[PDB]
């Protein structure tokens, strides 16, 4: 169930990756190398508060999950992402030991 | 999601919401038995909604799994997120079919650039 804010139906959104230094340079000091920013630094376009763990799917591979980010859609604040082709072993390895 | 559009139903079909009483977090079903997510969306007990479009009604291709196991990464840092993933076991393995299904994991991290899709229930 929705509750008070959250829309009822899946919501969609087109977004690019985002170059390391584009990700660094919005959020200095808080980018590890396990995280990547995908969105649009104009704003506008991000995901949001109830999204985190949700997927961002590029050619049909899971290269991110909705983390966290400064306020949501803003300027210079794009989405930030833990970086999923960090982690294909750490799944694998779990996944086959649980 | 801000600035997005309603998916078609049932066009994500890996996406599920994850439950505690209401929607709280998203996740990504990766085989029948298993959904990555974020540890910050750790909480002892979850119910793993798939085959979800609207979460608030009874469509008919749902299926409400509880979690037998929740594994947030080791080294997930709560102050900084770094580390901000999740792996949650199903207690019975979900039907996969046209309305629920697997995404791939990558076979290599994507190029500065390349459009992709995201997707949930959050604010938008
Ligand atoms: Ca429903």
């Amino acid at each position: 169930s929705s509750g008070s804010s959250y829309p009822s139906l899946l919501q969609c959104l087109k977004a690019p990756v985002l170059s390391d230094s584009s990700c660094k340079s919005s959020y200095p000091g808080q980018i590890t190398g396990n995280m990547i920013c995908v969105g649009f630094l104009e704003g506008g376009k991000d995901s949001c508060q109830g999204d985190s763990g949700g997927p961002v799917v590029c050619n049909g591979q899971l290269q991110g999950i909705v983390s966290w980010g400064y306020g949501c859609a803003q300027k210079n604040k794009p989405g930030v992402y833990t970086k999923v082709c960090n982690y294909v072993n750490w799944i694998q390895q779990t996944i086959a030991a649980n | 999601i801000v600035g997005g559009y309603t998916c078609a139903a049932n066009s994500i079909p890996y996406q599920v919401s994850l439950n505690s009483g209401s929607h709280f977090c998203g996740g990504s079903l990766i085989n029948s038995q298993w959904v990555v997510s974020a540890a910050h969306c750790y909480k002892s007990r979850i119910q793993v909604r798939l085959g979800e479009h609207n979460i608030d009604v009874l469509e008919g291709n749902e299926q409400f799994i509880n979690a037998a196991k929740i594994i947030t990464h080791p080294n997930f840092n709560g102050n900084t997120l770094d580390n901000d993933i999740m792996l949650i076991k199903l207690s019975s393995p979900a039907t996969l079919n046209s309305r629920v299904a697997t995404v791939s994991l990558p076979r290599s991290c994507a190029a500065a650039g390349t459009e992709c899709l995201i997707s949930g229930w959050g604010n938008t």
